[PDB]
């Protein structure tokens, strides 16, 4: 029970991350922590309901990894000709 | 078997694209989709499970639509770099899988399979189109994260990763909601709508076509299999239908107009979900896809880059057929018999009342009368004076296509009693 | 258990705090590596060993290297660039953040389960039959996802 | 299961290695002459500045890094197969080939396009 | 007097039309274009749902 509670806390921290940060790369970094909060939960219950939550986790990791790759690729490709890497100053779409 | 053609084609084409010049990959991919559509038809109403992959009645209807939308968008594109055909193919596969599963881990993987190639397709490199991409991606990765977190709490509450396990007290209640967030966002039920106005505006028109039909279909596909509470729904629908129709008055640019509209439309479909019927919701989405598909085609033929309200004016002068097509489309989305759009609505509303949920249903109806403001704002604008704005005529190909679409709309308007028999649950 | 257990879970939370606080990107990421190590330990501790080793290999060795290479390529001389009209947003951020822990807490509190069911340490021995068993489609789905990831990723960066 | 004892034994080991590491560094650190900074501010080559300003670096490094993650995910999955592989039989092997060719398709895209661009 | 009255009423109905515009633009400036804002509104929203849900 302790661990599974901890995962929810670790989720909470991640949300605080996503809203606070003002650098694009660090937003994305925070997301990755959230994804691991999940994977822990998934294992925690895996001890209860046996074995499939392991395999679950492994697949989840892979999805995360894939989503890392494309996202960081994008972050790079957007700002590879300016270097004010704030996540605001995209104000140009609004009407 | 439909999966069979897509997957195979996808891999094969990957390498093939080096040999052929860019047009050959467009010719190829266009073909591929058409074959995938064929393969659906000849097995209509017969179901094949293999465990994970799971062909149902539902799947069949919603991927029928999704492939349609995808054919159209691949059609118009001419631009270089073999990928701007290739990726649309991929994404389609992703949606095929998405509908055709119930098992959550697969469902996540499928969501990424469809969402990834979409982020990249958001760039013809127009400066806006990087911003667009970025917003969608960052917000997307958050909703993704919720859907993953939701699944993990679900596994706790039932002891399965299949959807349709029993359920109980608080955790299962919670869990069932957090799955709704991810799926919800992809189809844009307010409040999760936020990206849909910016991204539709920023992204280049043909791409947006694909997104505004197919992605919404697919996302909804998966949404239906969730047992979504009648309470959750009441929130979602209300906010979607309210924010949708009210906010839409404020805008004066085509893409954004249709964007806010498609928050309202997500709301209207979401009524069907109360009891949940893919006869009702099936019908709805057919009328919605065709009409939006038609409408957005026309917008590509104007410019591939954002057009203000005025540009739509005078469409009847320049071409009569197109002027009528686009007209019919606009009324169909307003819901106004005896165009099919009314029937699509009517079936949905009927399921809301059948399950009994009144307050919501009233709001929905009131604000759909509101909707007539901006829809006539387009739909009539057609007949007024032309002004100086682009209007390249586009192919003979497409002209035939658009007019076909508009005829399929009004045909089912007078004759809905053709399709409804076989969009059924067991078929 | 709560003697040793307490320390390790404390470390996990602490490490979490750091990666969302620290105002230099690298220090942040580096803390996060310490996070995922601890977490790797916590995997091992819960009768799930294989997953532990994959946690380090993939998440802390692969993923984060990709993070770091990006943060070097373009600098990151402050992890909080922008003093911006949204500076007001710090207390509202902290407010909602608390909310999401509360609602999740509710769902998870008072839970009753079993912890009896023995995974068997989750060694790859016992994972083989499932993985290439009933999940074999999901695996291939994963595999397709990766292929798409590659194709996309290249096309984004290098105009191909 | 298998002994949790031996995982502990790793932790011990790590504690030893780290200790001897830090010990060596702390001896070295504390002993030595000093002359306060005023010109050891400077780095290699030409007085101050080692070479101009470079601001940006190529995508080369991104590509290499990105490859490694996706294919590392591959390897991760191929370990369970490596272990039980008489139990999974012939159907096993077909599972493996399918997966492998999929990641190999990935490979061929990045190979025919390039790792210097 | 009644004639002018009838005019008056009609402009009062237009008034409600104007109300809908007013209301309408109330939500539209909320699409600010700042990214961090949308993230904040998101989480608020997602909490709202999760609060409701029971």
């Amino acid at each position: 029970m302790s661990y599974l509670l901890t995962s929810a806390l670790l989720f909470a921290l991640g949300v605080y991350g996503v809203l606070t940060r003002r650098t694009a790369i660090l937003v994305f970094l925070s997301i990755e922590l959230m994804l691991n909060a999940a994977n822990l939960s998934l294992v925690g219950f895996a001890r209860a309901y046996g074995l499939d939550g392991q395999v679950a986790a492994l697949m989840v990791i892979a999805v995360a990894a894939a989503e890392v790759a494309v996202g960081l690729g994008l972050i790079v490709a957007i700002f590879r000709h300016r270097e004010s890497t704030a996540v605001d100053d995209l104000s140009e779409l609004r009407g | 078997m439909t999966l069979a053609i897509l997957a195979v084609f996808s891999v094969a084409l990957t390498l093939l694209g080096f040999v052929l010049p860019p047009q050959g990959v467009k010719r190829a991919t266009l073909l591929g989709l058409a074959l995938a559509l064929a393969s659906l038809l000849l097995t209509w109403g017969k179901p094949f499970a293999f465990g994970p992959y799971a062909v149902d009645g539902v799947s069949q209807v919603f991927t029928l639509l999704a492939l349609l939308g995808a054919l159209w968008t691949v059609g118009l594109v001419r631009s270089g770099r073999f990928e701007f055909y290739l990726l649309v193919l991929y994404a389609a596969l992703g949606m095929h899988l998405l509908a055709s599963t119930r098992h959550l881990l697969l469902m996540l993987v499928a969501l990424e399979a469809l969402s990834l190639p979409l982020y990249a397709l958001a760039t013809w490199r127009r400066g806006q189109g990087l911003e667009a991409a970025l917003k969608y991606f960052l917000l997307g990765a958050l909703a993704a994260a919720f859907f993953l977190y939701g699944a993990a709490l679900f596994y706790g509450a039932t002891g399965s990763l299949v959807l349709g396990a029993p359920g109980e007290g608080p955790l299962y209640a919670l869990a069932l909601g957090l799955l709704l967030v991810g799926l919800g966002f992809k189809a844009a039920l307010a409040p999760f709508h936020f990206w849909t106005p910016d991204v539709y505006q920023g992204s280049p028109t043909p791409v947006v076509l694909f997104m505004a039909t197919s992605v919404k279909a697919a996302a909804f596909a998966a949404l239906l299999r969730v047992a979504a509470p009648p309470e959750a729904l009441a929130l979602l629908v209300a906010l979607s239908v309210v924010v949708g129709n009210l906010a839409a008055l404020a805008q004066k640019e085509a893409k954004r107009l249709l964007a806010y509209s498609s928050i309202a439309h997500a709301g209207y479909m979401a009524l069907a979900l109360y009891t949940g019927n893919a006869q009702a919701l099936g019908f709805y989405l057919l009328t919605y896809v065709l009409a939006t598909g038609l409408a957005f085609a026309v917008l590509s033929q104007i410019s591939p880059d954002r057009v203000p309200l005025e540009a739509l004016r005078g469409l009847y002068r320049k071409d009569p057929l197109l002027g009528l097509a686009f007209l019919v489309a606009m009324l169909s989305l307003l819901g106004l018999p005896p165009l099919a759009g009314f029937w699509g609505k009517y079936l949905a509303f009927a399921e809301a009342a059948r399950a009994g949920a009144w307050g919501v249903l009233v709001l929905a109806l009131v604000t759909s009368a509101v909707s007539a403001y901006y829809y006539l704002g387009l739909g009539l604008a057609v007949f007024a004076r032309p002004e100086e704005t682009p209007f390249r005529p586009g192919p003979p190909w497409a002209r035939a296509a658009v007019v076909a679409a508009g005829v399929l709309l009004l045909a089912l308007g007078l004759l809905p009693g053709l399709v409804l028999p076989a969009l059924a649950a067991g078929g | 258990m709560s003697l040793l257990e307490g320390l390790a879970l404390f470390l996990l939370l602490l490490s979490g705090v750091l990666v969302v606080t620290l105002r230099n990107a690298i220090h942040a990421a580096l803390a996060l590596i310490l996070n995922f190590l601890v977490l790797a330990g916590v995997y091992v501790a819960l009768d799930a060993r294989f997953l532990g080793f994959i946690q380090v290999i993939v998440y802390a060795g692969a993923i984060v290297v990709l993070f770091l290479f990006v943060i070097m390529l373009l600098f990151a001389a402050q992890g909080e660039i922008g003093f911006d009209p949204l500076v007001r947003s710090r207390p509202l951020a902290a407010l909602l953040a608390l909310g999401v822990a509360g609602i999740l807490a509710a769902g998870l509190w008072g839970l009753d389960l079993a912890f009896t069911q023995d995974l068997k340490g989750g060694l790859p021995q016992a994972l083989g039959p499932l993985l290439y068993g009933d999940w074999l489609f999901v695996l291939l789905a994963v595999g397709f996802l990766l292929m798409a990831a590659t194709v996309v990723a290249v096309a984004l960066v290098e105009p191909g | 299961m298998a002994p949790i004892q031996e995982y502990v034994g790793t932790l011990i080991y790590v504690g030893v290695a780290l200790f001897i590491g830090v010990a060596a560094l702390l001896v070295g650190a504390l002993l030595g002459p000093k002359k306060p900074g005023r010109a050891k501010l400077m780095p290699y080559e030409s007085g101050n500045d080692p070479a101009g300003e470079v601001k940006r670096f190529p995508v080369h490094f991104y590509v290499v890094a990105m490859l490694f993650i996706l294919f590392d995910v591959e390897v991760a999955f191929l370990w369970p197969y490596a272990v039980s592989a008489g139990g999974l039989g012939l159907y096993g092997f077909l599972g493996v080939l399918a997966f492998t060719l999929l990641l190999f398709v990935g490979f061929l895209y990045e190979w025919w396009k390039g790792v210097m661009r | 007097a009644l004639f002018y009255g009838d005019r008056g009423l009609l402009s009062g109905y237009f008034g409600l039309g104007g109300a809908a515009r007013s209301l309408g633009q109330g939500l539209a400036r909320l699409q600010t274009g700042y990214l961090r804002v949308y993230a904040l509104l998101f989480v608020l929203g997602a909490l709202l749902l999760l609060g409701v849900m029971r």
